[PDB]
């Protein structure tokens, strides 16, 4: 129990390295056997992981369940909650028992598919829980090699180029990261991210080549951090990856692309940039505004063109992690809570909508738009499902979309009011691609003899559903439930990017 | 007891819904319907009973984030009384004329089961309005404002087997989406200049508003005006005004129970709805209020033009429906919210009838719509030939000239036509110019589809019946407001100013009170002492387009035809709806669809993914 991070961080993977050693056979028994002790394991640190939800402490600002042990080359292996990474630790448990479920009707190397997506779990929760920056880093560029796998083997027709694009161009962001946080262990002589936290980094101009680099040495270490988080949020236009990588991967490794691994570019805003570099933060906010509102424009525009179902969700959510920029660095409590719900609220909703697409992929085995018509005829569960998250990606009221979108448009408007307008656009926007989809895909009348023989959800599937649909409407109708935790934590962060600001 | 009524239909809703299998189609159907009557039945109490000391019942608290907090909570005051009544009773009769209507729909198989879902999504549509009637403040005026938006989705995309529908059920949500576009944000500007969504607390500081400059996009603008301008985008959306009109003709593709439900009470009401319970605000934005005339004029003479020569039964009605929103939000414009309100109150019962009677005419006549192939009908359906004609009598204004004796639309319209004079020489005279339009078209849909001789095939002229009792009772039930709302609300919405102040329990903060008029409002006294040339000129309107109908369509029936050849450019601006839908598909549908292929191909194709493909 004083252990309790470590166990959730490193139980998934635990499992994985007994399942590989000790689970033998490649019939269908075997791989039976394999399904059951994933979702055993998801399952248990999900439940674990209610416990640190249920004992955190929300007025408590500080980090929670702390462990600090010794580590190699002067390193220290810390781990730690605070009200902004708590939840997507949850989050992060949450969709997992959901993503093995969904991948019951696989055949095709389940062992191996079990093992790829027990490994990264424990390395998707060790990003939120890390207090060491080159822990931090570990967990963050280690998650690359499962998921390179998972595209590479159970992808599309595409795969190969999908998986090299997704870890090269992701790589390539994490390194310059990488030499800024050595820069910061050789000036602050540590990397404890607590301690990092109030330490004063630089921030007096100086030339470099032909330039003024206004904010200092804050300038240079915010520029390799944004670099590495903008690559993974995505922002625009660093952002052509992910239309690769999230559609020639498999159902199940679309649902964690954008569910959880999207959120690690936003939380490292919230964990770094803010919280390290307040004078870089104010200065780069004027451009990070204008590229987060010319990417819910662009990308909305791009997803209205697109003739496959799957590209039209995939470029959807860069739109909607557009709203997250927005919030975080209009640095007030409005924006930022906005922020992390729309980050905690979008992993549902995506999530969701990238199971809908597996529905009737598994079933007809295209995904171009023009391929169904009419399924309302022959599939009123599913119908009823994609309508639900269909309108919970147009933020519709109710829903944990509208929360999210709503606070962060507010807190930018506070501070520019042209970007708070073309953002804004996002509703109408919004729902012209996600209506249209709808339509061309579910309804109309079924004329196609390939499709006159198509089944409705079966029971695994719409239980897979059910926990999805439960919290988009708690979140939507009772957000509290979310701003309690980050509340707090949120308002102290807010106050000292302020008191950092120059005078 | 006022939770009961908000919270019952949405329970109704998901069990009939969700779970009609396990109970049935029938038990679903009277489940919903039942409610809607217990609804209806509190909704009058609530209102009879109503003492004029506002109540605020705390239901649960939905967004708290810092400074921000808004909540699930009840407002009763006069102005949501109003509404409840309005909402509850014409749901509960389109409930009860639905269980004819939709008896048996040639629009599914027998396979295929229908009925239990359109109830539940006429018990959640009410849900939906009444959230938004009873919100204390500002975000939870929004989600009822999205609610039915997404309802009225789900009903006029009904028919999904239909393209036509689900292409004006897609429109409608978009549309609306662009009004919300900008009462999101009004929404934030007035959050941050009072730092409250609260209505109690936003109003005690409108004064200080009116003295405050904010600055948004490229200038500094008076605060009053600029969010009064934003707030009212969203109530043009709604209310389908001019300019973001296009989708509420096009709604009438659902079935026809639901455009009673649309037009008269739940949807185009609420722009209406939002002007007045904003009044406090409107009435220190001296400018936002002028936009207000202009717009609602114009959509009245917009509205009032187009419906002159349509062919479809339901489509001129639906332009009669932007055409009185047009008066009610002239009537807000010139400062007088009783007088708006006093026809929202009388066009919910009169209008309501006309769809529920044109449904019964279409319901007799195998599902024709299109007048041309209606002729006679007077003997072979007289109920619903005599529920129309008292709902032609209300809508265009029948009544004893200079008395306060006449139908419902009598007192409502002759309150805002005097108003308007007092108010705006411009709006007066669209007005009254409307008003002859609106008779002309109204008697046109009497002529056309009562009298003369049966006119297209005859299989089902001869075939036509009355509907039955459970779709003829609505309508006379209806028929009672329509005759009688007028003259027995005229006197507390309109009549003497020391009796409106105490119905809505109305320089001090304007907070306390359902609407608020500004001392230096004078309006409402000079609509009183207009002239009697300004009372009486709806009358000769109206009967001026009255007899050019008889004269059409009665006798020399030859005119209309050779009047169009005779001017045939402007008959096809008319026909073709003065081409908004045609320009809007010019200007924003293809430019969007071709900018993101560009984007998609130009920008992500060919200038970033050919860079990082190139190195
Ligand atoms: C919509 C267009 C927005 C717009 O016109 O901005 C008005 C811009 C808002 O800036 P501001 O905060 O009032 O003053 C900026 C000063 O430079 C104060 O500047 P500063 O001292 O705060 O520092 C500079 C600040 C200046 O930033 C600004 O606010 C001005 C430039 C912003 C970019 C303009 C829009 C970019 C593309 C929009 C596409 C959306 C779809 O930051 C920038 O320079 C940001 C550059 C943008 C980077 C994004 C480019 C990515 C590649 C493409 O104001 C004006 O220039 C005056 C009004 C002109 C309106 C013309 C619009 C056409 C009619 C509609
Ligand atoms: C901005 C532009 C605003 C212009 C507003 C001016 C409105 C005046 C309309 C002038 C006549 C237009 C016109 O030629 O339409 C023609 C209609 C005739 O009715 P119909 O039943 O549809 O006839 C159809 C016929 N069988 C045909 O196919 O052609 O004509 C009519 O419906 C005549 C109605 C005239 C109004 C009478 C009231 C005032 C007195
Ligand atoms: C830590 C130290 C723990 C001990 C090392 C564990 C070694 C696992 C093992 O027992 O060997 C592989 C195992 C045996 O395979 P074998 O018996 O040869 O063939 C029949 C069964 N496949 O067969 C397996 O289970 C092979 C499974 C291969 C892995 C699945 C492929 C997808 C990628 C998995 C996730 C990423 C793993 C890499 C992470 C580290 C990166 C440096
Ligand atoms: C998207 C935008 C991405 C843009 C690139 C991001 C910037 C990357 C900068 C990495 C961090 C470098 C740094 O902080 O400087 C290193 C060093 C500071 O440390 P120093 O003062 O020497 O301390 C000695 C310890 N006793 O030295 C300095 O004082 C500064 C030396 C700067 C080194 C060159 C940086 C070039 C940037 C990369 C170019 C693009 C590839
Ligand atoms: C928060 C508000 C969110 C609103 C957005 C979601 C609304 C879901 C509505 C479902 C429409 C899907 C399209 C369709 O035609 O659905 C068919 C399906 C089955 O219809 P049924 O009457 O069972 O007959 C079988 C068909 N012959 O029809 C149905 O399943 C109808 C379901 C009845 C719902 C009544 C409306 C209440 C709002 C429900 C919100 C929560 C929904 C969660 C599940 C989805
Ligand atoms: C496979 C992963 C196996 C588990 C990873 C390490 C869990 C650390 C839990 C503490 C271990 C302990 O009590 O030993 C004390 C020991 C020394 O520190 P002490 O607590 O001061 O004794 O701690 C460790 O061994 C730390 C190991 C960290 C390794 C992280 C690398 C992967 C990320
Ligand atoms: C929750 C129901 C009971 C309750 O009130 O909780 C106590 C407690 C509220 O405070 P208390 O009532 O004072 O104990 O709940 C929480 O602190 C957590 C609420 C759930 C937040 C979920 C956020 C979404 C992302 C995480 C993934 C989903 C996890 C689902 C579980
Ligand atoms: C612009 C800035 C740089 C952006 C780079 C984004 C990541 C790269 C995205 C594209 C990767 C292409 C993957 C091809 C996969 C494939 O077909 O392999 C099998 C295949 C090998 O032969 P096979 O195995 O017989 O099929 O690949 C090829 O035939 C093409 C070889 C392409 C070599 C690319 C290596 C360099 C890219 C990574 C390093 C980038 C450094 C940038 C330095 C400047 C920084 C400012
Ligand atoms: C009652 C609800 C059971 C728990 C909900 C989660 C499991 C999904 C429902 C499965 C129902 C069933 O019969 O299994 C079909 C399903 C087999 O897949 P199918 O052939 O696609 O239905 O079996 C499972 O779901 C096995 C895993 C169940 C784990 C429950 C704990
Ligand atoms: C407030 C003062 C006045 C403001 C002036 C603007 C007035 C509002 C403009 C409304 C334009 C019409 C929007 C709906 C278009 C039809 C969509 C539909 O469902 O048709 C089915 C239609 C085709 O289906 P079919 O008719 O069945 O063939 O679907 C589409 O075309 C897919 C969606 C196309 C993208 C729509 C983008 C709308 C952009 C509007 C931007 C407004 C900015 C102005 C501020
Ligand atoms: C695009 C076209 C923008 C034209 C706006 C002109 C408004 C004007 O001249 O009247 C200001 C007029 C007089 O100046 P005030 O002292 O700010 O009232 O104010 C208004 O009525 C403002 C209403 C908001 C207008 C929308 C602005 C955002 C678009
Ligand atoms: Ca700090």
């Amino acid at each position: 129990m004083t252990n309790l991070l470590s166990i959730i961080t490193f139980l998934p993977i635990v499992a994985a390295i007994i399942m590989a050693l000790f689970l033998r056979g490649q019939d269908e028994a075997a791989a039976r056997n394999a399904k059951w002790l994933a979702l055993l394991t998801t399952t248990a640190t999900f439940v674990i992981s209610l416990f640190v939800l249920f004992r955190f402490d929300p007025a408590n600002t500080g980090f929670q369940f702390v462990e600090d042990h010794a580590w190699i080359m002067g390193l220290r292996y810390k781990m730690g909650v605070d009200g902004i990474s708590v939840l997507f630790v949850l989050l992060t448990t949450f969709m997992m028992p959901l993503t093995i479920l969904s991948t019951w009707q696989v055949q095709d190397k389940v062992k191996e598919y079990m093992i790829a997506f027990l490994v990264l779990e424990g390395l998707m929760i060790g990003v939120f829980t890390a207090l060491d920056l080159v822990l931090f880093y570990l967990f963050f560029e280690a998650g690359l090699i499962p998921m390179f796998l998972i595209i590479g083997i159970w992808g599309g027709k595409d795969r190969i180029y999908a998986s090299f694009k997704f870890f090269l161009y992701t790589f390539l962001g994490s390194v310059l990261m990488l030499v800024a946080m050595i820069a910061m262990y050789r000036m602050a002589g540590t990397t404890d991210i607590p301690t990092l936290l109030t330490f004063d980094f630089p921030s007096e101009n100086f030339r470099l080549l032909g330039m003024t680099v206004v904010g200092g040495m804050q300038m240079l270490l915010f520029l390799a951090f944004f670099a590495s988080f903008a690559v993974k949020m995505p922002m625009w236009p660093v952002h052509t990856w992910l239309p690769d990588a999230h559609v020639q991967a498999p159902t199940a490794g679309s649902v964690l692309l954008a569910a959880v691994l999207l959120k690690m570019g936003g939380y490292g805003f919230l964990r770094f940039s803010l919280p390290m570099f307040p004078v870089a933060s104010g200065v780069a906010q004027p451009y990070v505004f204008w590229l987060s509102a010319i990417a819910i424009v662009y990308t909305s525009l791009v997803a209205l063109a697109q003739s496959d179902m799957k590209k039209v969700i995939a470029y959807s959510s860069v739109a909607h992690m557009g709203y997250v920029t927005m919030g975080v660095f209009a640095a007030n409590q409005i924006g930022v809570d906005g922020a992390i719900f729309q980050m905690l609220s979008h992993g549902f909703i995506s999530g969701a909508l990238f199971l809908c697409v597996g529905v009737i992929y598994d079933r007809m085995h295209t995904r171009e738009i023009d391929a169904y018509g009419g399924l309302v005829n022959r599939m009123p569960a599913y119908a009823a499902v994609f309508m639900f998250f269909t309108m919970a990606n147009v933020g519709l009221p109710g829903t944990s979309g509208f929360v999210g979108e709503f606070l962060t448009l507010m807190g930018v408007f506070r501070v520019d009011t042209w970007v708070a307008l073309v953002a804004t656009s996002g509703v109408i926007l919004s729902a012209a691609y996600a209506l249209w989809l709808y339509r061309r895909v579910t309804l109309g009348q079924l004329i196609k003899e390939s499709l006159k023989s198509i089944t409705d959800m079966t029971p695994r599937e719409r239980w897979v559903f059910i926990p999805l649909i439960a919290m988009t409407l708690i979140l939507g109708v009772y957000p509290r439930l979310v701003t309690d935790v980050t509340g707090p934590a949120v308002a102290a962060l807010v106050q000292d990017y302020n008191q950092s600001q120059p005078a | 007891m006022e939770k009961f009524v908000l919270f019952a239909p949405l329970i109704a809703s998901l069990i009939a819904g969700l779970g009609w299998r396990a109970i049935g189609e029938k038990a679903a159907q009277y489940l919903t319907t039942g409610v809607l009557f217990l609804s209806c039945l509190i909704s009058w109490y609530l209102f009879l009973s109503f003492d004029g000391v506002p109540r605020h019942i705390p239901v649960l608290d939905w967004v708290v984030t810092g400074d921000f907090h808004a909540e699930w909570a009840i407002r009763l005051d006069r102005l949501t009384a109003i509404m409840l009544i309005v909402v509850t009773t014409v749901s509960a009769l389109v409930h009860m004329y639905s269980l004819g209507y939709m008896a048996h729909d040639d629009n599914w198989t027998h396979d295929e089961h229908y009925k239990a879902r359109f109830f539940a999504y006429l018990s959640f549509f009410t849900f939906a309005m009444l959230m938004l009637v009873t919100a204390d403040n500002l975000l939870q005026m929004f989600f009822g404002w999205e609610g039915v938006g997404v309802a009225s989705y789900l009903l006029i995309g009904f028919y999904y087997k239909k393209a036509s529908a689900n292409a004006a059920a897609m429109k409608a949500f978009i549309v609306n989406r662009v009004g919300d576009f900008g009462f999101l944000l009004g929404i934030f500007g007035i959050y941050w200049l009072t730092g409250s969504v609260q209505f109690d607390e936003i109003f005690r500081q409108v004064p200080q508003l009116a003295q405050t400059e904010m600055h948004f996009l490229w200038r500094d603008w008076n605060a009053a005006n600029l969010l009064g301008f934003l707030l009212f985008v969203g109530a043009m959306g709604k209310s389908a005004q001019l300019l973001l009109h296009t989708w509420l003709p096009d709604a009438m593709e659902g079935p026809t129970p639901v455009s009673a439900l649309i037009h008269a009470a739940t949807m185009v009401t609420a722009g209406v709805f939002l002007v007045c319970r904003m009044s406090p605000l409107y009435e220190f934005a001296p400018d936002a209020k002028n936009f207000i005339v202009i717009i609602g004029a114009t959509t009245a003479f917009f509205a009032a033009t187009v419906g002159l020569v349509q062919n479809d039964i339901k489509r001129v009605i639906a332009y009669s429906t932007c055409s009185q929103l047009g008066y009610m939000f002239v009537a807000a414009g010139v400062g007088v919210y009783s007088a708006a309100m006093f026809h929202l109150l009388t066009h919910a019962f009169f209008k309501a009838m006309l769809f529920l009677g044109a449904g019964s005419v279409i319901h007799a006549m195998h599902h024709e719509q299109d007048m041309r192939n209606y002729g006679g009908l007077r003997k072979k359906i007289p109920l619903t030939f005599w529920a129309m004609m008292i709902g032609t009598f209300a809508i265009t204004g029948v009544g004893i000239p200079l008395t306060h004796l006449g139908f419902a639309g009598f007192l409502s319209k002759d309150a805002i036509i005097e108003s308007a004079y007092a108010g705006s020489g411009y709006a007066f005279w669209l007005l009254v110019i409307a008003a002859c339009f609106t008779s002309f078209y109204s008697w046109r849909l009497i002529f056309l589809t009562f009298y003369g001789k049966p006119r297209g095939d005859h299989h089902a002229h001869d075939h036509a019946h009355e509907s039955p009792p459970v779709m003829t009772i609505p309508l006379g039930v209806l028929a009672i407001g329509a005759v009688f709302a007028g003259m027995v609300w005229y006197g507390p919405f309109f009549g003497d100013h020391h009796k409106v102040t105490e119905y809505f329990h109305i320089i001090a903060a304007p907070v306390g009170g359902a609407i608020y008029m500004h001392p230096d409002n004078h309006i409402m006294d000079e609509a009183h002492h207009a002239p009697a040339w300004v009372k009486v000129s709806p009358f000769v309107a109206m009967v001026l387009g009255l007899i050019t109908a008889w004269t059409f369509y009665i006798a020399n029936p030859s005119l209309p035809r050779r009047l169009a050849a005779q001017q045939p450019a402007l008959y096809r601006f008319l026909l073709n709806k003065w081409y908004f839908d045609e320009i809007y598909e010019f200007i924003f549908v293809r430019p969007a669809k071709w900018l993101g292929r560009v984007l998609w191909k130009g920008g992500d194709g060919a200038v970033i993914d050919g860079t990082i493909n190139g190195v």
